[PDB]
């Protein structure tokens, strides 16, 4: 016999301050426990499980559950609560491959190795922790005890003490073929090669020997699976990649679920598919919070929905990444805060393209919604490639430079170009540096009662121009935005306005495009149409005679 | 060669935050550095049964064409002991920041020869990521002693006074300080001078490897606090007195009898904004008297340990930031400004980035902590790029700024 090399067990311990289970052994039918003495004498024998004494007083229930259409009884050890006792162990499990990061390889085979996770051994001072009973007939003798002596399935460290080892298994068969890969995910084993699909199986011969020098099974008579497959929801083929296809479902009163098995689905699809929008379709959740309620659908949800029945249409696929060629990022604005882009290195051929959903925001504008995108694919560039993409942007060389020398924040987006495909992102107004001369000089004031809410509005100007509005409903910060509105409404195309309302300045300073306030959208439609706007701010209640001769108008 | 025992504190579990994506050069420098370092026993593999994680990143110091490794011990630092058993760390030298010329050495390699205590080791618990989550993570923990733990430095404190001992036995002037794995050497000493000192140290350190080749050059007393400044015109528009009464009506929160009724009265009508008005005699008389409360620093501004340092930066534009350090608002304990020669002109994150480290560097020479920063830029935008220019081997904490506050005028 070729001797078994042995592979390292791994100390387990369980959580600190903390005994072990004691759980009790359900009543089971005189079949299911048949059953499960003909499994347990098995894997005893073959080494795997072992009969404990009256000593160990831990005990894990355990169940058989017949499998469906095999006539067969597999066994069911629920490990809930050991797993709840049990140390925390080490996450690998952070992400899941994206089909786009993978290297297009000649030859490519895949192994399930679903069989290893029970020849690797468990660490002997946990054992004890292990141990369940088998109930006996009628109750007459005491059910024979047993516990694991290897990796327990259903046990929380199992998946991770099992990778942990096959990884130390695997690194000198890599080092010494660096002519493959061999990626390790889950249960299975990636294994691409750019060589002759002759020696590509010899070397997959060679890597289920090495395996079998340490005790590990490996699948062989075909059993191990070659391209295409269909893996966690896409389709990889040798050439291509794709969502798996995955079609609408269709109802008149659509609920909760109805969506969330839609929008987290129409999601899936625009990591492939261009041009996915998801917004008139989410409203209608987070301002919910009931699994079964229904609505109706929304005026521009049918809209959008009919075409989310228009892109799914066709079969687009993705290619996989060349590390020789350039990473291009390019995106598109589509409206109401919704931004699509697609990552390339050839054009006509993406290799994944994505989504970014404008923040929740009270006020915002383009280009901090194309900046934040900007980052987001960053990040996800670096995740699946490990580099940055160079970027095709929607704005002009000059606006970007004008806004980053000019925003109050830092800001910075990598080496970019811009591309011109409509709608542009673009700077719709300027405020003025200096006071402009000539230009008509508005004093505004706002100030409204906190219990009738009724409030006042308006200004003076140099030239004698005044105006006070009464109004209703309405608060000091309402008013003093109000005043700025009418100032803005009553000018000419260049216009200088003092206020004291830090408020406004607070909202304006930051130069949004949009807002969710009407009253802002307003005066936001107002700066556009201006030529030049100087905002000046002063203290209130200085009696500065502007805000003086207009807080004793708006307070009268 | 012996272990000092080393725990955390009661009711803290180790650190176990996740590890950020990295760039495939900074992967291929980190396996290359950890490599060697696992060669050297200094670090070696750990297996599932640690749940412990710290990030770590690459990067290129300054002057320097080789990739280094950082670890961002700052979840860590805070779990970590606090170091006052006999001697409660080591007292801050009130005395550095007055010296003419303060330089620093990195002293850090030397911690890499000091053991770390076996049952302390699972805590540094590192992860260099893969690329596409394709292979699991290499994961290492440290043996010996490593640098951006605070830890290193407080069991170093014992095992260094010696090494310097004969150092500041010749030299009674020089006040050395040591932060993080960083050695801060000041003297009053003549420039050229000061440099000669310094080197005399370098070879002063090599001499107890047999049993680190550059430097920067800090002036702490080149440099002094801010002042506020008002305007000297001759003449006056309605905007110049609408701006002045608000920069002083915001100082009068700093300086008790600040005035603005004559200046104020002046803005009383409503005239154009460039139209100059004469100033009246009770305002120039108000304007004098304010200027002179200004000169004065702020009475009753006391440094106090047991609270935060806060640091705020503002973009002025042009390469130009400026900073304030206090601790209770409207009591600044330092102010400073910072502009061009950064090798920024394009990107703001890197001016930024250079920013904060220059305010720690001169906020551990006046009280030997950093302070928590306030920073100008969304939170996705700095997260995303900071450590593409991060250099120091010391990482402070910073949240965001979302609104435009008013008083960059003030500062400006
Ligand atoms: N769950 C089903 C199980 N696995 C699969 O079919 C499968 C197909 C393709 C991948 C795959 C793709 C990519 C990666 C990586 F992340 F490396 F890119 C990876 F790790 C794995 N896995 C199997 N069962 C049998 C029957 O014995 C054979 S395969």
């Amino acid at each position: 016999m070729v001797p078994i090399s042995p592979i390292e067990t791994v100390p387990v311990k369980l959580k600190p301050g903390m005994d072990g289970p004691k759980v009790k052994q359900w009543p089971l039918t005189e079949e299911k426990i048949k059953a499960l003495v003909e499994i347990c004498t098995e894997m005893e024998k073959e080494g795997k499980i072992s009969k404990i004494g009256p000593e160990n007083p831990y005990n894990t229930p355990v169940f058989a559950i017949k499998k469906k259409d095999s006539t067969k009884w597999r066994k069911l050890v629920d490990f809930r609560e050991l797993n709840k006792r049990t140390q925390d162990f080490w996450e690998v499990q952070l992400g899941i491959p994206h089909p786009a990061g993978l290297k297009k390889k000649k030859s490519v085979t895949v192994l399930d190795v679903g069989d290893a996770y029970f020849s690797v051994p468990l660490d002997e001072d946990f054992r004890k922790y292990t141990a369940f009973t088998i109930p006996s007939i009628n109750n007459e003798t005491p059910g024979i005890r047993y516990q694991y002596n290897v990796l327990p399935q259903g046990w929380k460290g199992s998946p991770a003490i099992f990778q942990s080892s096959m990884t130390k298994i695997l690194e000198p068969f890599a080092a010494q073929n660096p002519d493959i890969v061999i990626y390790q995910y889950m249960d299975d084993l990636y294994v691409g090669s750019d060589l002759e699909i002759g020696q590509h199986r010899t070397k997959i011969e060679e890597l289920r020997q090495h395996l079998l020098r340490w005790g590990l099974t490996t699948p062989d008579k075909k059993h191990q699976k070659e391209p295409p497959f269909l893996w966690m929801g896409y389709e990889l083929h040798p050439d291509k990649w794709t969502v798996q296809p995955i079609v609408l479902p269709e109802k008149d009163s659509w609920t909760v679920n109805d969506i969330q098995k839609l929008v987290g689905k129409l999601n899936w699809a625009s990591q492939i598919y261009p041009g996915i929008k998801v917004r008139q379709l989410s409203k209608l959740l987070r301002g919910t919070k009931a699994l079964t309620e229904v609505i109706p659908l929304t005026e521009e949800a049918e809209l959008e929905l009919a075409e989310n029945r228009e892109i799914l249409k066709e079969p687009v696929h993705g290619v996989y990444y060349d590390p020789s060629k350039d990473l291009i990022a390019e995106i598109q604005k589509q409206g109401q805060g919704q931004w699509t882009y697609q990552i390339y290195q050839e054009p006509f051929k993406n290799l994944k393209t994505g989504k970014y959903a404008r923040m929740r925001g009270a006020h915002t504008n383009d280009v901090k919604q194309l900046t934040e995108a900007v980052q987001k694919i960053t990040t996800e560039s670096i995740v699946i490639w490990g580099k940055t993409p160079k970027f095709k942007l929607p704005i002009q060389k000059e606006t970007w430079e004008t806004w980053w020398t000019e925003y109050w924040q830092a800001t910075w987006i990598p080496e970019w170009e811009f591309v011109n495909t409509p709608p542009l992102v673009k700077l719709w107004y300027q405020l003025e540096k200096e006071p402009i001369v000539g230009a008509e000089t508005f004093y505004v004031d706002g100030a409204a009662n906190r219990e009738t809410k009724l409030g006042k509005a308006g200004y003076v100007t140099n030239k004698g121009r005044q105006k006070v509005v009464p109004l209703t409903n309405t608060t000091n910060q309402k008013t003093e935005l109000q005043a700025i509105y009418l100032a803005l409404q009553d000018s000419g195309l260049e216009v200088n306005i003092v206020t004291d309302s830090q408020y406004a300045l607070g909202i304006i300073q930051a130069q949004p495009d949009k807002s969710e306030s009407e009253l802002v959208n307003q005066i936001i439609e107002q700066l556009i149409k201006k030529e030049k706007v100087y905002l000046a701010w002063v203290p209130a209640h200085k009696g500065i005679g502007g805000n003086e001769q207009v807080d004793k108008l708006v307070s009268a | 060669i012996e272990t000092v025992p080393v725990k955390l504190k009661p009711g803290m579990d180790g650190p176990k935050v996740k590890q950020w994506p990295l760039t495939e050069e900074k992967i291929k420098a980190l396996v290359e550095i950890c490599t060697e370092m696992e060669k050297e026993g200094k670090i070696s593999k750990i297996g599932p049964e640690n749940p412990y994680n710290t990030p770590v990143f690459a990067i290129k110091k300054k002057d320097s064409t080789k990739w280094r490794k950082l670890v961002d011990f700052r979840e860590l630092n805070k779990r970590t002991q606090d170091f006052w058993e006999v001697q409660l760390g080591i007292p801050h030298p009130a005395g550095l920041k007055k010296k003419k010329s303060v330089t620093v050495l990195d002293v850090g390699d030397a911690y890499f020869s000091v053991p770390l205590d076996e049952d302390f080791r699972k805590y540094t618990a590192f992860t260099i990521p893969s690329i596409n989550n394709e292979t699991p993570g290499i994961r290492y923990q440290y043996n010996v002693l490593p640098q951006g733990w605070k830890g290193s430095p407080a069991i170093f404190q014992s095992s260094m006074t010696k090494i310097l001992e004969p150092f500041k036995k010749q030299n009674p002037d020089i006040v050395i300080y040591q932060y993080m794995d960083d050695l801060y050497v000041g003297s009053d000493l003549e420039i050229g001078q000061h440099r000669t000192k310094i080197e005399e140290l370098r070879q002063h350190l090599l001499r107890w490897g047999l049993t680190l080749w550059m430097g920067y050059e800090l002036h702490p007393d080149k440099w002094t606090v801010q002042p506020i400044v008002l305007p000297e015109k001759d003449s006056w528009t309605v905007n110049d007195i609408q701006k002045l009464v608000g920069k002083l009506n915001w100082a009068s929160q700093i300086y008790p009898g600040i005035k603005v009724r004559q200046l104020s009265k002046l803005l009383r009508g409503t005239k154009a904004l460039t139209e100059v008005i004469p100033l009246t005699e009770e305002a120039e008389l108000e304007l004098a008297e304010n200027r002179e409360i200004l000169k004065e620093p702020v009475h009753g501004v006391y440094y106090d340990p047991s609270k935060d340092l806060i640091a705020e930066i503002q973009k002025q534009g042009q390469g130009q930031w400026t900073y304030q350090i206090y601790q209770e608002p409207f009591k600044n304990l330092k102010t400073g400004k910072y502009a061009r020669m950064r090798g920024a002109h394009t990107n703001d994150v890197k001016q930024l980035t250079e920013a904060v480290q220059k305010i720690t560097t001169e906020s551990i020479v006046i009280w030997g902590k950093t302070p928590k920063f306030k920073l100008p830029i969304q939170k996705e935008t700095w997260e995303t790029w900071w450590t593409e220019y991060w250099q120091a081997t010391w990482i402070p904490e910073w949240e965001f700024v979302n609104t435009p506050p008013l008083v960059k005028l003030w500062y400006q």
